[PDB]
């Protein structure tokens, strides 16, 4: 019973894996400036 | 130098007034969408292309140079 | 409304802090350059009557349909009213340069300006340039590089005040953009 | 018993300002009471005359060629037999007033302007608007200006020497009427020529049609939308410049919204206000770890008292005493300072604040999704 | 707020005039009187917890009836919410010295205090016996300079005049 | 605004009915229980000042971020207004209990009170909590079952009037939600 | 509507006060009189078709010029349109005998009552003659009791003066 | 002076109506409600000295810090001024009984009272300590009749809500 | 007259306040900037015959058309009223440097000045050709000091801007 539970396994935890998915250091899903703009389709001229 | 100030949740970069706040990117960079193009402060527009002009007469060149007499006030 | 001294009070209030050692030092350099600020406001209120006709008439020569019939600056009462909002805007930017903070621009100069231009029919693209020309005039008077009027100051630079007054002339140029 | 008399009643004999104005938005902005003193300098007869032309004309541009209509009753004020309540009666009965706010105005728009100008108050209910229409149809324009001013409300509020001001009364008799006047005085940089469309409807700025929006909210008792109370408002001209944690100002309606990001945000507030209902119930009994031992740690708390401060030698060593009220409990300076950091440290207040920013973002993201057919979209 | 700058820009904007020389003259007096009152604000920032602690138990030593059951000092929770109020008033006086005039004490510390102290039954003499104690503890060359002690004890007496 | 006795009239004219022995029965029983309603409305107005401090401060202890720098009952200005909007709602509720009709309430406070707090930035469901505590205090006083105060009455059942005053207090909840 | 209760919760609402002991007593007055005047309502609604029958001809027992050509009683169906009106005004008496005050009279029978009468050739001299033969024909021990009879005799004289 | 009669003929004056039968509704209840409240009038007016004596030391037992040097009871001729102040309030209570409204209390005793006591350094909590005490030494079937004591104990905490 | 001591008293009376530490701090600026505008006020009090002369003909050198018939400066009796007017403006600038604000120039020389010069056909471009000549004639180490040639030049183009 809470609102913001801490993440971790073992004793003294809340039931949430580390980093919310067992991924402490997650990989970058975002892409470069030049291709995140070309993907949106409104930074065409820029 | 450029000024960025968000007051009353109205973020404007110079004369921009951001419409779309944040778009996270690859190398921890941020992208904002602005409604105008920001011109640099000390920007002078490059002039249109022109044809080179040359002095028609050389005597008219000398006719516009003041002499030492005119510089002293002894002549008209 | 706020000035530079009370803006750092309401940011220290956001942290329940006393205005202490590291926050009282930036205000002691606001008064250490307090005479250049008074010397810079005086450059603008001196030439103010010719600042708003150098700009409004410089807008007519670029967009000449403003005085064409049906235009926004067409009659005498329409041209008269454009010169009164020309100097109201310069009057509020002078208070922001004096106070050191753009609160008066947000609280009462721009509080409804974009909506009142659309409700009247003022072309907002031309009224940027009436504010953008006054920015070129004011940074010429503060750095003392006006090409037809020079005023007498002590030696030093006012590069920082000329940059700050540029920030108020395009907070107005973006809050109606 | 908080307030003792409203502003609709006359002031009592023992105050300078009314009580309801003392903690209202009256103290925070330019909408205050300017009074004419007993003997007036000609320079400070302009300070009372510029304030009248602000209010009674509603930030209009009185040019020099059209201020020459008013010099006959200007001078009758500058001499001093026309009080401020009698100057505004003749100014309303003028010609430059009837051209601006009467001769192109629908009868709803003329009454609600007279409510803004003569009184400091947007129209309250509908049968008040109806009875003020029924004067003009039976008695003409002339006696209808005596309806606003020659009743009890002008004498009790403004007297005869205060210029009219937009009242921030505190107590509003419907609570809808606090937004009716907030939409009517809509901006420091606004004027009724713009808000009524009286420059775009006519020719070269003249021949304007002074038409009103929000007519149906008078007849059908319907609230004003919240955007018209927070965007151009008297609450920005009287902005408190606080650190409000729900910041009330509305963000600009963005271009490029998408129905995906509205659906994550809409679900997000349902996770938060369901959590708020189950966290507010849990608190207030078992929230505190050191509370069940407080009655046991307090029973044995007092022993080996001390009068002259500095006893408890503990084997003949110094070891004094504080004897203060705070430190007798064992508290420090950080014992009262913890109440200042409970904005986000707490769990009941972290939920509520994070809920209120989400319905702030949701109220403008939804309303931007009201424009449909030729919409060019994005990839976030 | 109420400052030197805000009074000369709101009286100007009521008239419709640019900043004239009568306005820039008064902002020069903000420059001479600055370092006196920016010297008492820094003395209050670094020594407030020893001032508030000493100003707070003066309230309870003078009125020991407050610690009875029934009054505004009946438990440790209300006592901590007493020393905090002194630290609120002391922090606003530090904000008044930085701004220049009585801006923060009016809008944040006075405007409504006559109502919230009547409703919650907080005695206001207990508030002013804490502020008057600190005004009388000021040893004007030791604590700060002599002109800072004028600027410090001016807002201290402004507050006692507003609560009494 | 309307009453109980006007309410049969504002329904009967839509059929234009002579109100003979048709629907008077809830009105002869209305004035029959007039004294035990007057004995019930006096219970609230004798304790109304100590109700709204009990209720506003009780809202604070459940949400203590309201008095930290940022919260919407922080300063003395924000506390004195919130203590006043508790007094306005308890005053219209005592009017609705006095006439036995709700149409003094929703046309004089609840019309537009939701859109007001969205404009001012007052958090909604903490203000729901303060009306909720006042609901729990009114049904205690009417049944004479408050913990720390008792008033003497002629003995009789008053659980029906306590349901009526509770039926108005959640109409405030349906407004500002 | 102008009832006993609507004044008291608005004579306090204008002052912004709570119901006081003067306020609750004003509804105690709307109990003892309220019996004998709510008693005055069902007797009206019982034989309501006869008090308009005895007034539907006394209005014509004064004036025979109403039945002249061109006039308002010039035919039969507008006498029935007249009967619908005299049906209404005693029915509004039935409404204000249960409210306690004169609410539905000046909200539904007095508002605009002049500017339709003179406009549409409706002379009030025969309207009050219909209500006159209502009034003094009332036999106070046959129709009702004594103290119940004054409450009926008061209300119809309120629109005697209001309609002329 | 706010009475029952005063608040109905003032609202009649706001419209311009005559004394209505709606306005005769209220004063009929005034005659029955004055069987109670006029009985408690002379019960106060024959025994007011013994009431105000008991309330005085009830104030001074709870707040015995008032007899400290410098406070609001430091000599006998300040205590004597106190014992007549609570006899002023008991005298206005006797006036509100025979008038029947809040009028004689919120004009002669309440309006401005928070301004005088905040300047004369009088703690207003000592005032309710003698009013809440004499609120509840009234035992109902011995002091008066049962209905007089419910009007006695209603003006008394109109006072306590005002000053607190 | 508009000055520092009038505007901080008129503002502190609009609210009904005692003079505060932001009202006093303004008048401390009236002390620092008085030693520069008083030696630009006496510097004009002695030499004022030579400055009305040197600037009164600067217009007539510029606007040589003014002495044609029908015009303003057509004859010597109108030229003498013209040299009197530049004396009038120089006297008020001497008044303004004494008070500290532009109260004299406003109340005596500016207020109503557009109503007359349009009526009497006076070209205000000639009036500003005099005042602008006096402005740039100044040699700021020679004529007066540096910060006195700030104060003298400030009121000189406030008059230009109020005529332009
Ligand atoms: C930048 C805008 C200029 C420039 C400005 C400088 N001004 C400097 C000193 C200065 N200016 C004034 C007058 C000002 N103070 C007042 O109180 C009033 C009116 C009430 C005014 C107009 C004063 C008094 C001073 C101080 C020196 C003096 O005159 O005694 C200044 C010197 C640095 C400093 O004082 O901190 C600078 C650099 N100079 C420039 O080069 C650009 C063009
Ligand atoms: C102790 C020496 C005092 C005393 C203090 C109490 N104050 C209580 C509540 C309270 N105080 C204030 C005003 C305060 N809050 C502010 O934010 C500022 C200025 C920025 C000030 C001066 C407020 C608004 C409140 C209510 C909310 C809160 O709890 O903070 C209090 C609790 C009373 C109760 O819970 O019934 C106490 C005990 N009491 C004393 O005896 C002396 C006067
Ligand atoms: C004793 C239990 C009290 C207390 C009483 C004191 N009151 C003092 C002065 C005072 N009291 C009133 C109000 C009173 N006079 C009226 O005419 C009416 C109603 C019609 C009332 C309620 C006034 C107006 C004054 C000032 C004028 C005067 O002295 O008569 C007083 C003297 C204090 C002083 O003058 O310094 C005392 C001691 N004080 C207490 O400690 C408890 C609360
Ligand atoms: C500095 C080298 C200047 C410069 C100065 C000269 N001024 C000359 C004469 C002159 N100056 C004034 C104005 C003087 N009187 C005042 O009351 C004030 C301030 C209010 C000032 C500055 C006057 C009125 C006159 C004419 C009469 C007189 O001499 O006193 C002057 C002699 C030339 C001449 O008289 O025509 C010089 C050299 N000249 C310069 O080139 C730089 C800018
Ligand atoms: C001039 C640079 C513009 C332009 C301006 C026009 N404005 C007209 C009316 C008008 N303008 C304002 C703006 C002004 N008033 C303020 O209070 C503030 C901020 C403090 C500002 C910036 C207002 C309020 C109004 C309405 C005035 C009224 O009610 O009469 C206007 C038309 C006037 C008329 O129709 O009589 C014009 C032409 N137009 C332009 O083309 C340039 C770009
Ligand atoms: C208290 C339990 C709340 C809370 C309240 C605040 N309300 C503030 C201003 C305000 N409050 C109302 C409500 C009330 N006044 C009325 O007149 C009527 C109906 C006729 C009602 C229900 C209104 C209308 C207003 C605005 C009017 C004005 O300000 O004059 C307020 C101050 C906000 C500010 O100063 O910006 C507060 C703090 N806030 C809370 O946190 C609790 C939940
Ligand atoms: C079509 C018509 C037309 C005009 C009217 C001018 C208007 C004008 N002036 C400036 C630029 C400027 N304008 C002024 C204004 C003035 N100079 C003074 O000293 C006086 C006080 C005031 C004239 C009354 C100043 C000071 C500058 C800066 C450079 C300088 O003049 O020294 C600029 C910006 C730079 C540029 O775009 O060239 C413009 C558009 N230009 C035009 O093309
Ligand atoms: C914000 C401003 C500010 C203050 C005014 C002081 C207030 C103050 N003074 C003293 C402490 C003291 N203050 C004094 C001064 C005096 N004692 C006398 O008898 C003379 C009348 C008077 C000289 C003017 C002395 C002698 C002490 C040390 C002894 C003591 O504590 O009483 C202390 C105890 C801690 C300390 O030593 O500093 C504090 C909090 N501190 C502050 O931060
Ligand atoms: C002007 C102010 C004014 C009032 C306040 C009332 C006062 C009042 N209440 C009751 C009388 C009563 N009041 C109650 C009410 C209650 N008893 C309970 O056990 C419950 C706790 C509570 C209801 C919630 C009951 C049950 C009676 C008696 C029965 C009845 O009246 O029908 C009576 C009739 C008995 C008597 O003669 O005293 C009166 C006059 N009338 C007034 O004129
Ligand atoms: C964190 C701080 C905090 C508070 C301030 C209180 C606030 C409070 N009081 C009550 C509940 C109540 N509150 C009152 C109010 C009062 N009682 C009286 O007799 C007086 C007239 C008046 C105080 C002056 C009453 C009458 C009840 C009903 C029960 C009773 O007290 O007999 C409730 C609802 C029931 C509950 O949830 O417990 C709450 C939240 N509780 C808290 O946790
Ligand atoms: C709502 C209240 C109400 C009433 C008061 C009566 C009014 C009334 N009375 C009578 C009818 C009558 N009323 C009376 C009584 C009297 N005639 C007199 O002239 C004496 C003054 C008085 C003696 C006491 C008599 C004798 C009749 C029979 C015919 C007549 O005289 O009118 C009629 C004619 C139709 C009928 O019989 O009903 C009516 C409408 N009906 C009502 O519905
Ligand atoms: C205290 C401030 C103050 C002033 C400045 C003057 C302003 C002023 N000047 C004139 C009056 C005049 N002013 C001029 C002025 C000029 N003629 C020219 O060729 C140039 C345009 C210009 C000066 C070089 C002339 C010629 C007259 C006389 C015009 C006339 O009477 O028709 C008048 C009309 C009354 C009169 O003739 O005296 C007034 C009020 N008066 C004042 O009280």
């Amino acid at each position: 019973r809470t609102a913001y539970p801490y993440t971790g396994s073992g004793y003294g935890s809340a039931g949430v894996p580390y980093g919310q998915d067992t991924y402490g250091y997650k990989a970058t899903t975002a892409k470069s400036i030049t291709e995140t703009a070309a993907q949106a389709g409104v930074f065409n001229t820029f | 130098p450029i000024s960025i100030m968000g007051l009353n949740k109205l973020v404007t970069a110079g004369t921009a007034k951001v419409v779309r706040a944040d778009v996270p990117c690859a190398n921890g960079c941020i992208i904002h969408a602005v409604s105008s193009v920001i011109i640099p402060p000390n920007y002078v527009p490059v002039p249109q292309p022109t044809k080179p002009v040359f002095p028609r007469s050389v005597i008219a060149e000398i006719a516009k140079l003041p002499t030492p007499r005119q510089a002293l006030g002894l002549d008209p | 409304m706020l000035d530079a001294f009370s803006r750092v009070v309401v940011n220290s209030d956001a942290k329940a802090a006393y205005v202490g050692g590291s926050d009282l030092q930036a205000l002691k350099s606001f008064i250490a350059d307090g005479n250049k600020r008074l010397d810079a406001v005086n450059s603008i209120v001196s030439n103010a009557s010719c600042m708003v006709s150098d700009a409004v008439s410089g807008m007519i020569c670029e967009n000449p349909g403003l005085i064409s019939p049906g235009g926004n600056c067409y009659t005498n009462r329409r041209m008269a009213a454009c010169l009164r909002d020309g100097e109201i805007i310069l009057r509020y930017v002078s208070y922001a340069l004096l106070a050191g903070d753009a609160s008066v621009l947000e609280d009462r100069c721009l509080n409804g300006l974009k909506e009142t231009y659309i409700a009247l029919g003022v072309p907002t693209n031309s009224s940027i340039r009436a504010v953008s020309i006054m920015k070129a005039q004011a940074v010429a008077f503060i750095t003392n590089t006006a090409t037809e009027r020079k005023m007498s100051f002590a030696a030093g630079d006012c590069t920082s005040l000329a940059s700050e007054v540029a920030s108020y002339f395009d907070r107005v140029g973006a809050a109606i953009s | 018993k908080v307030v003792d008399r409203l502003d609709s009643q006359p002031s009592a004999a023992f105050e300078q300002t009314k009580q309801v104005y003392t903690f209202s938005r009256y103290i925070l902005g330019p909408h205050r009471a300017v009074v004419a003193p007993v003997a007036m300098d000609p320079s400070e007869k302009e300070v009372v005359l510029r304030a009248v032309y602000r209010q009674v004309f509603g930030n209009a541009y009185i040019m020099e060629e059209e201020r020459a209509e008013l010099r006959v009753m200007e001078s009758q004020f500058l001499l001093g037999e026309l009080s401020v309540k009698e100057l505004v009666r003749a100014l309303a009965k003028s010609s430059t007033y009837k051209v601006r706010f009467f001769e192109g105005a629908v009868q709803y728009r003329f009454i609600e302007l007279c409510f803004k100008h003569l009184l400091g108050r947007a129209p309250d209910n509908h049968e008040e608007i109806a009875v003020h229409m029924r004067k003009y149809q039976q008695e003409g324009y002339d006696a209808e200006i005596d309806s606003y001013l020659d009743a009890g409300e002008y004498d009790n509020v403004f007297g005869d020497d205060t210029v009219p001001f937009l009242r921030f009364r505190g107590v509003y008799t419907p609570c809808d009427s606090f937004n009716r006047q907030c939409a009517l005085q809509g901006g420091w940089a606004n004027s009724d020529k713009a808000m009524g469309g009286a420059a775009l409807s006519g020719y070269n700025g003249s021949d304007g049609r002074q038409m009103s929006t929000m007519i149906g909210n008078y007849i059908s008792g319907k609230p004003i939308p919240y955007e018209k109370v927070a965007a151009d408002t008297p609450l920005k001209s009287t902005a408190p410049n606080w650190y409000a944690r729900p910041n009330p100002a509305l963000a600009p309606q963005p271009a490029y919204v998408s129905a995906k990001e509205i659906a994550e945000l809409r679900s997000r507030v349902s996770k938060l206000e369901a959590a708020w209902s189950v966290a507010v119930k849990q608190s207030a009994a078992a929230k505190d770890t050191v509370e069940t031992w407080r009655a046991a740690a307090k029973e044995m708390a007092a022993m080996r008292g001390i009068s002259p401060m500095g006893e408890a030698y503990f084997g003949g060593i110094a070891q004094k005493v504080d004897n203060g009220a705070l430190a007798q409990l064992g508290n420090k300076a950080s014992s009262y300072k913890k109440y200042l950091y409970a904005i986000e440290t707490d769990e009941v207040s972290r939920l509520e604040v994070d809920l209120e920013e989400a319905k702030g973002q949701l109220r403008v993201l939804e309303a931007a999704m009201a424009k449909s057919t030729p919409m060019t979209r994005t990839a976030e | 707020m109420k400052s030197v700058i805000t009074t000369v820009v709101s009286a100007a904007d009521a008239a419709g005039r640019f900043p004239s020389n009568s306005d820039l003259e008064s902002i020069q007096g903000n420059i001479q009187r600055s370092a006196a009152r920016l010297e008492a604000a820094e003395k209050l920032a670094g020594n407030h917890e020893a001032v508030v602690k000493e100003a707070g138990d003066a309230c309870f030593a003078k009125y020991a009836y407050l610690k009875n059951p029934g009054e505004a000092g009946e438990n440790q929770e209300k006592i901590n919410k007493c020393y905090r109020d002194v630290d609120h008033y002391m922090r606003l006086v530090n904000y008044c010295l930085v701004v220049g005039g009585t801006g923060p004490l009016d809008e944040w510390g006075i405007a409504g205090a006559r109502e919230v102290y009547r409703t919650l039954n907080l005695p206001t003499s207990a508030y002013v016996a804490s502020i008057a104690y600190t005004r009388d503890r000021l040893c004007v060359p030791r604590d700060m300079s002599a002109q800072a002690g004028v600027e410090f004890s001016a807002y201290l007496d402004y507050l006692i005049n507003a609560l009494s």
